């Protein structure tokens, strides 16, 4: 079936009903540092391809929630990304979209929300806003030296392809 | 025994219990039965239904023993009987088609039958359709009177009792009254008499 | 000219022949059968009719008090008439059951029999079997005569199909 | 198996049994030949072996009626019908019947007109009667 | 068995396999169609013609006699016959006994209604009536097994739709069967759009061909997607291939890359929610769900005899991915037995062989070419003495 | 006024005292009863406990029990306990199909003719709790098809299979007193033939005994309509018909008769005593494909109101599944050329 | 399809496509085909000794002595040369085709191979037409029994050439369809008064020819028109193919009844169903 997340620990910081996982970055944001060579972010990039294709997906950890809030955020990239002519362009592009503030759990306008929590406070809501522009940010550029060919202007096709299908049929968008 | 109970709650002959396990010819002398007499007919409702099964299958209709064995039932709880004539009842099956009837499965099919009807509880009289040997509930009953010490038969045979949900097939009591007046008319004379052989079931 | 008069007389029969009510049998407890086929209680049968329209062609109509069997000898003027006729009246039999009110098989002497039942008569409005007994053996023959002039149709291209071609 | 060959229900006592000699040729005959057809007519339905136990005495009054009904113009049937009291047309209706089991050249082409006339005349309960009748000719 | 061999017709509801017994593949393999003209008076019913040369007749309209594997106009499949008997075969229908098949849960009545048509119509000395499910089983006892049986489950798929079919002893629990609606015509599909999505200049009116054509010559099963995606990705130049069709237009040479579709295409069978909305339960679950509604006393004879049938489970591992995905169903089940308090292991066992895509057409012309094949035959003398009723049942046999 | 309960047969029914309340077979094992509310029909109860066709009912007016009886042998005097119709089952001792049922007057018991050709006579004896009956067997030779009681509730008519309409006693001193003479005759012991029609030919579907049962009259499948005088000898009146066999008869006056069948809609037919002939007195219902209110052979008929001696209205129920409500001064109207009795 | 083809469709379809993979330089993959054609004829297409570059397409005709005892072996020979090699065991006339050694032009050769049971035929029809062609009369009648309880009869005459055959209706009724057939072709000439005149005999033969109800005698008269060398060939492919051809269309006017029966029943059942409320 569909691919779940593995970043899951008995001891894993929650923000909302979210997992507040380690993202190695140099963006701001609560997310803690991780010492692992793999992170989050990268465990949606590869699975992304294959993913994309379900209908349905079975929450399993507040860690698949998070998994599942990049997935859908990286087809929002390649909604971009399929016009532009540089990886250059789509590096900023990728930082300009990662801050366009998208609608978030408890928001109309977010897909999914009876499947993910709101934040409880005005404190969370802030730690969350800031946790997750975090994550469009790092999964924005990482998504790119990938879309990119080292031929420029080339948004490889076989990325390309995807823009039109939605993970679950939602949209952040 | 049921038998013996079985004639109390009529207020009281011979018991003929079928079920679904096996059939039975209990006699019962003036408030208790009598072991030596009893006997046993290798055919109950369970092969009934097995036979049918086997008839359904001749007629284009595959049911796994198994699998099929409870609708198979239903099938012959609801749509079998016995025939009286049964040269009669062929020539029905055979010439017309008054004896179909239709029966939907659960999987929502619907499949027809017809002659397999009478035939299928027929084995009750004619043992060797189902592999067994015997001579059959009629036959049987016949000899087990027969095989009593007079000055009971008249009691006996004039008071004959279906019991067991295997003898509720429309007709079987007159089947056997057939097949009684049948056996007595020739094993017991040859001629026109049996204006006075009368026993009621 | 004969046949308006025929399939007249034939339905005015019929009128009388389906009048039927339901009728558990007085011989075997709880069944229910056509006294015309079993016929095991004779006071129950009525006197058999026939209804000719020349040597070859008539309806024998048997009524009992709960069904009633029609029996139809049809026109047969020649070989092919013959076996088109036997194979269609096959036909039809082979689907009794479709019909329900089909024997599935003619009584001797005839090409073709319905057995009507109570049954038949409170499914369907009695008027209206009378109608449909009349509109078959009207229609019987003209499908014959059709199927007829359709051999012989396909039986000249096909002589003259082969021949053209020497 | 055998005993099973033989039908105990032909002696069985709650059973069924119903309980239990023709016109004048030369009357008919005369009449007819005379150019009395509706006369004819009459002589023939006159005393029907509605009793006797023998087919053939029943055949010959069958005949003698058939012979009058065949005998006669498509014109004047309905003459001789209508001068029939209602057991009358009743009768005639039973030798209609009867007729219907003897084809002949045309016999049975003028028996429809019979039949058509006898019918508006008695209706369709003189068929009934055909039918119910247990002494039939 | 005389000097001449029987004749093996396998009608189904979208080609028809014809040939004679003893062959080990049909003689004619053509679209159950008939292309006729439209009060019929003459010989117009003989201006006909079947399979390919009734496709795109130009003042012929073409019918499909077939729908669901059964029977619809009986006039149609009457007139395909003569031609499939006096055309193809070239068999005068008087010398030869015939076998025909017929989907499972087939009425009575059809039986009759084919018997009237091959009795009746082309005079033939002997006809059987075979069900595919229990052919294609037969077909397999050509692979993996030496023990010949009767007993097992048959995943039958055309191009309509997906058949799990269990058989006893020769006779299908008819009260069992599933459908599954995937196809290779919803994998065309599916490989139809991801190509829209991807590729450039492939001619509209081309779409479903350049479709079809990559399907039948790229397309496999994968054990995993994310790692298939990932070759893909990596090593992209070892997995991408080309295909270049001809513009039926500028007739110019139009070229594609072939990518991911060559495994997502089978995955539909897999994860059917992929292109159906409709349908998301996997074939190895319906499956599963199929031998478990049947009698506990055969559930393991059934998992451990899986045998495939038609083109749509002829991709590369398909049976492998079968036998896995549903080993893990099984295991995993009897996993909570333990938990929940020792169910011995169930064996589940998923059987390909080379006869795969005309398996039923392949069972019939062997189980045709064996004496017993003979015997339990109805002949014409028994279909005019006792009725055309004697076809409603037609014995199995060859275990 | 014709309704329809539905498209198959009304094997039978019964109306209750007030007639506000009718009790149908639809050509099944059960009863249904309806009732109006308004101008609509109800149905308030379903009687099930017989295990094959019920083939008649009656509802004994003042002690309001509904009797049935069924091809499965049995027969059920039901009583109303509250609000639900109570069973008790009533062995008739016969080994064929009930085909007929009829409570006597005195509502001390019912006759049930059946196809073990004889009339069960069946009473209660308030001292062991239960029904029983005896049989009326000579000389019956085929299956009863219909009853009906004398005012007297002793003497009763029986219609048959072997083409004879009969008058019987069915006297059981056991719940009633020795009855007085009556001009069919001074000696009455239990299974008594009264009285016995002379033909041969066709089924009596029919009788009915008049208001002063001095007359009962029959219909018979030949096409005809009897009536036997006693007050006459017991001379017998007969009318051969044109049309189709009749079903059913009741007398709506001492002369008058109404009678339906297989044409499906009610005729007259009247009594001359003078002459001692019958006369036909015209089709009553004047105008699928039928000009009949009914679509189907009429089977059953009844007095609504007015009882034998001057009937107001009557019922019809046939096998099209419907029933019709007949006012006979409606009628008068309608056809200035209809003369009763 | 109103006339029979008379070549056979599996020979040409087997030997094309082994052909085409022979010219593409594929690797020959083993061949086994056994199948039949009117008249008992059976064929069995292989590879000898198992040699997967040799193809051999072989015909079996019970019959084949008596067409052999009128030149068929010499218009095999004739026909196809080199192509020809012995018999192989259970059939009479073998083809075998190199798959390395194959003609420019394929079609010629697969037409041919296509024809072999034509071919087989033709040969005792070419001698008649040729003791006609010269006056030669008196020489015996060929009598060939192209079934087991059939036969046919040539024989030539100063003038015209006739073809008798004998064939056998095993369904009762399909004699008196046939009748029908054969009477229109007793008449045919009302509409091509050059054609080939035939003549039907029903029970009676016009020898130990079999006398039955189930028998019938058709007879073609074929004039030098239809006999020359010119006409010869397709008159054969005619000719030889008529015995089936009529059995074809009788069989198909069943299926034809049938299907107007089919409409006719389903009308009588839908105003059945009418007469319900």
């Amino acid at each position: 079936p569909a691919y779940h997340s593995s970043l899951m620990d008995p001891d894993t910081k929650l923000i909302g009903n979210m997992a507040l996982l380690p993202i190695r970055s140099q963006f701001k944001g609560p997310a803690p540092r991780e010492t692992k060579d793999t992170d989050i972010v990268d465990e949606a990039i590869y699975y992304f391809k294959a993913n994309v294709f379900f209908k349905n997906y079975e929450i399993k950890n507040e860690a698949d929630r998070t998994l599942i809030y990049i997935t859908l955020y990286i087809s929002e990239c390649l909604k971009k990304l399929q016009k532009c002519n540089s990886k250059s362009q789509g590096e900023k592009e990728m930082y300009t979209l990662g801050i366009t503030n998208f609608p978030i759990p408890g928001e109309p306008g977010f897909p999914l929300n009876a499947i993910y929590a709101k934040p409880a406070n005005k404190q969370e809501d802030e730690v969350m806003r800031a946790y997750l522009q975090q994550l469009r940010q790092e999964t924005g550029l990482r998504l790119c030296e990938k879309v990119f060919d080292p031929q420029n202007d080339k948004p490889s096709k076989w990325w390309t392809c995807f823009v039109k299908r939605q993970f679950m049929n939602k949209s952040l968008s | 025994i049921q038998a013996v109970l079985t004639l109390y709650a009529q207020g009281l002959g011979v018991v003929v219990d079928s079920g679904d396990g096996v059939t039975h010819i209990c006699p019962v002398y003036e408030g208790f039965s009598l072991p030596h007499l009893t006997r046993r007919l290798d055919i109950a409702g369970r092969d009934i239904t097995r036979y049918l099964i086997k008839l359904l299958l001749l007629r284009g209709y595959a049911f796994n023993h198994s699998a099929d064995f409870e609708t198979v039932r239903m099938i012959k709880e609801k749509l079998c009987y016995v025939g009286y004539n049964i040269e009669q009842e062929q020539k029905l099956a055979l010439e017309t088609t008054v004896l179909v009837e239709s029966y939907t499965l659960p999987d929502g099919r619907i499949i027809k039958v017809g002659g397999e009807r009478f035939e299928a509880p027929e084995a009750l009289f004619q043992p060797h359709l189902i592999n067994v040997e015997g001579v059959g509930v009629a036959e049987l009953l016949f000899n087990t009177i027969q095989a009593a010490d007079i000055d009971t038969r008249s009691e006996f045979y004039k008071h004959i009792v279906l019991s067991g949900g295997s003898t509720m097939y429309p007709g079987l009591p007159s089947r056997l009254e057939r097949e009684l007046k049948q056996l007595y008319l020739e094993r017991v004379l040859k001629g026109d008499v049996e204006k006075l052989s009368k026993f009621k079931i | 000219a004969t046949l308006r008069p025929y399939l007249s007389a034939v339905r005015a029969t019929l009128q009388a022949a389906l009048c039927l009510e339901n009728f558990s049998s007085q011989v075997v407890e709880r069944h229910n059968k056509p006294e015309v086929e079993v016929r095991s209680s004779k006071e129950l049968l009525l006197q058999p009719v026939t209804i000719s329209r020349n040597e070859k062609e008539k309806v024998l109509i048997e009524g009992s008090i709960n069904s009633v069997r029609v029996s139809i000898a049809v026109k047969q003027a020649d070989e092919i008439e013959k076996i088109l006729c036997h194979k269609f009246m096959r036909f039809m039999m082979m689907r009794a059951e479709n019909f329900f009110i089909l024997r599935r098989k003619p009584v001797e002497g005839y090409d073709i029999s319905f057995l009507i039942t109570n049954f038949h008569t409170e499914q369907m409005y009695k008027h209206k079997l009378v109608d449909f007994v009349i509109h078959f053996m009207e229609e019987i023959d003209k499908e014959i005569s059709e199927m007829k002039l359709s051999v012989n149709a396909r039986a000249r291209i096909v002589a003259e199909e082969f021949l053209k071609n020497f | 198996a055998r005993f099973r060959k033989v039908d105990v229900d032909e002696y069985d006592e709650n059973k069924f049994v119903d309980e239990d000699a023709g016109p004048d040729e030369g009357e008919v005959d005369s009449c007819l030949r005379q150019g009395n057809m509706t006369a004819a007519l009459q002589a023939a339905l006159k005393n029907p072996p509605i009793n006797t136990k023998s087919q053939a005495v029943k055949d010959r009054a069958g005949s003698i009626v058939l012979k009058v009904l065949i005998s006669f113009k498509a014109n004047d049937i309905e003459k001789a019908v209508q001068s029939l009291d209602k057991n009358g047309v009743d009768l005639l209706m039973k030798y209609i019947y009867k007729g219907f089991e003897s084809p002949s050249d045309n016999s049975s082409a003028v028996l429809l007109q019979w039949h058509e006339k006898a019918l508006a005349a008695g209706g369709v309960g003189s068929i009934v009667r055909v039918l119910t009748a247990r002494k039939t000719v | 068995a005389g000097r001449l061999p029987a004749c093996v017709v396998d009608c189904g509801t979208g080609y028809t396999k014809l040939g004679y017994a003893g062959n080990t593949e049909p003689q004619f393999i053509i679209p159950s169609c008939i292309a006729i003209k439209e009060v019929m008076k003459g010989v117009d019913d003989l201006d006909f013609f079947i399979g390919d040369e009734a496709i795109e007749k130009p003042t012929y309209a073409t019918k499909w006699p077939i729908r669901h594997g059964i029977v619809e106009d009986w006039d149609l499949m009457e007139r395909f016959m003569e031609q499939v008997i006096f055309k193809y075969l070239r068999a005068e229908p008087e010398d030869h006994y015939f076998l025909l098949t017929e989907p499972p849960l087939n009425t009575p009545e059809n039986r009759e209604y084919t018997a009237e048509i091959m009795f009746e119509s082309f005079n033939v000395p002997g006809l059987y009536i075979a069900v595919q499910a229990v052919l294609a089983l037969a077909a397999s006892w050509t692979s993996q097994v030496g023990e010949r049986t009767l007993t097992g489950t048959v995943i039958d798929s055309g191009d309509g739709v997906t058949h799990v079919i269990p058989v006893a002893e020769g006779y299908v629990i008819g009260s069992c069967i599933k459908h599954i609606p995937i196809a290779g015509r919803d994998i065309t599909y599916f490989i139809q759009q991801l190509l829209r999505d991807r590729e450039v200049g492939i001619p509209p009116e081309q779409s479903l061909e350049t479709a079809k054509a990559v399907k039948e010559r790229y397309s496999y099963v994968c054990p995993d997607l994310v790692k298939e995606f990932n070759k893909y990705d990596t090593d992209g130049s070892k997995w991408i291939k080309q295909y270049t069709g001809i513009n039926a237009i500028s007739k110019k040479e139009f070229s594609i890359d072939v990518g991911y579709e060559r495994f997502l295409g089978p995955e539909i069978f897999f994860h059917p929610e992929f292109a159906n909305p409709d349908f998301t339960q996997p074939i190895s679950e319906v499956v599963d769900e199929v031998i478990q509604n049947c009698p506990i006393d055969v559930r393991r004879p059934l998992y451990k005899n899986i045998v495939l049938s038609g083109g749509s489970t002829m991709f590369r591992d398909f049976g492998r991915r079968l036998q896995r995905d549903l080993k893990r169903t099984v295991d995993a089940r009897l996993k909570l037995s333990e938990e929940l308090s020792k169910p011995k292991p169930i064996d589940v066992q998923v059987i390909t062989h080379h006869m795969q895509r005309y398996a039923v057409w392949f069972g019939g012309s062997m189980l045709a070419s064996t004496p017993e094949f003979y015997q339990v035959c109805h002949t014409k003398k028994d279909y005019e003495e006792i009725g055309p009723s004697i076809c409603r049942h037609n014995p199995v046999f060859g275990v | 006024a014709y309704h329809s309960f539905l498209v198959e047969p009304i094997s039978c029914h019964a109306w209750n005292k007030d007639r506000t309340q009718i009790a149908i077979c639809p050509n099944n094992h059960e009863v249904h009863i309806y009732e109006k509310s308004g101008n609509k029909w109800v149905q308030v109860h379903e009687l099930k406990e017989h295990n094959g066709q019920v083939t008649g009912v009656d509802w004994a007016p003042d002690s309001n029990r509904i009797v049935t009886c069924g091809t499965d042998r049995n027969a059920y005097v039901w009583t109303l306990k509250g609000r639900t119709w109570k069973p008790t089952l009533v062995i008739l001792r016969i080994n064929r199909a009930a085909r007929c049922v009829r409570w006597a007057p005195n509502e001390k018991k019912f006759a049930v003719g059946s196809g073990s050709r004889v009339i069960s006579i069946c009473y209660f004896e308030q001292e062991n709790d239960w029904w029983v009956c005896k049989h009326i067997k000579k000389p019956i030779r085929s299956t009863v098809l219909s009853l009906d009681w004398h005012p007297n509730s002793v003497l009763l008519a029986a219609g048959s299979c072997d083409f004879k309409c009969r008058i019987f006693s069915a006297y059981i001193k056991e719940v009633e007193e020795r009855p007085a003479p009556t001009p069919w005759g001074s000696k009455m012991p239990f299974g008594e033939l009264m009285f016995e029609s002379s033909s041969s030919c066709g089924w009596v579907h029919g009788v009915c005994f008049s208001a002063n049962g001095s007359r009962v009259a029959w219909v018979s499948h030949d096409s005809t309509v009897c009536l036997a005088d006693a007050d006459k000898k017991m001379a017998v009146a007969t009318l051969a018909s044109e049309t189709l066999p009749l079903l059913a008869v009741t007398f709506i006056t001492e002369s008058s008769l109404v009678a339906a069948g297989h044409d499906c809609f009610p005729v007259l037919f009247t009594y001359d005593s003078a002459a001692g002939k019958l006369s036909f007195g015209g089709r009553l219902d004047v105008p699928a494909g039928l000009d009949s209110l009914h679509k189907n052979s009429v089977s059953q008929i009844s007095v609504l109101s007015g009882g034998k001696a001057k009937c107001s209205q009557f019922c019809t129920t046939g096998m099209d599944g419907g029933m019709s409500i007949w006012d006979v001064r409606s009628l008068e109207s309608a056809l200035k050329d209809l003369k009763i009795v | 399809m109103i006339l029979l083809e008379v070549n056979n469709r599996i020979i040409e379809e087997t030997l094309a496509l082994k052909f085409e993979n022979a010219a593409a330089g594929n690797k020959p993959e083993a061949v086994e085909v056994t199948f039949a054609d009117f008249d008992g004829v059976l064929y069995h297409i292989s590879n000898p000794n198992g040699d997967k570059t040799k193809v051999m397409v072989s015909i079996s005709l019970k019959f084949y002595k008596e067409l052999q005892a009128h030149g068929a072996d010499e218009l095999l020979k004739r026909v196809y040369g080199s192509y020809l090699v012995n018999p192989e065991s259970g059939y009479n006339v073998s083809l075998l085709y190199d798959l390395e050694n194959l003609p420019a032009s394929k079609d010629s050769i697969v037409h041919q191979a296509g024809m072999l049971k034509r071919n087989c035929f033709a040969s005792v029809f070419e001698k008649y037409f040729q003791f006609q062609e010269e006056g030669k009369e008196g020489e015996n009648r060929a009598v060939i029994h192209y079934r087991d309880d059939e036969t046919m009869y040539v024989e030539s005459k100063k003038d015209r050439v006739t073809v008798v055959f004998s064939t056998v209706f095993k369904d009762d009724d399909d004699v008196v369809i046939g009748k029908v057939f054969m009477q229109e072709f007793k008449e045919g000439r009302r509409a091509s008064h050059t054609a080939p005149q035939v003549l039907f005999s029903h029970r009676e033969p016009p020898t130990d020819a079999a006398v039955g109800d189930n028998i019938g005698y058709i007879t073609f008269v074929l004039f030098p028109r239809h006999t020359n060398a010119s006409a010869r060939d397709n008159t054969i492919n005619l000719i030889h193919t008529f015995r089936d051809y009529l059995h074809y269309h009788i069989k198909c006017s069943k299926a034809y009844i049938h299907t107007r029966m089919r409409a006719k029943t389903s009308d009588f059942l839908k105003v059945l169903n009418r007469a319900r409320p």
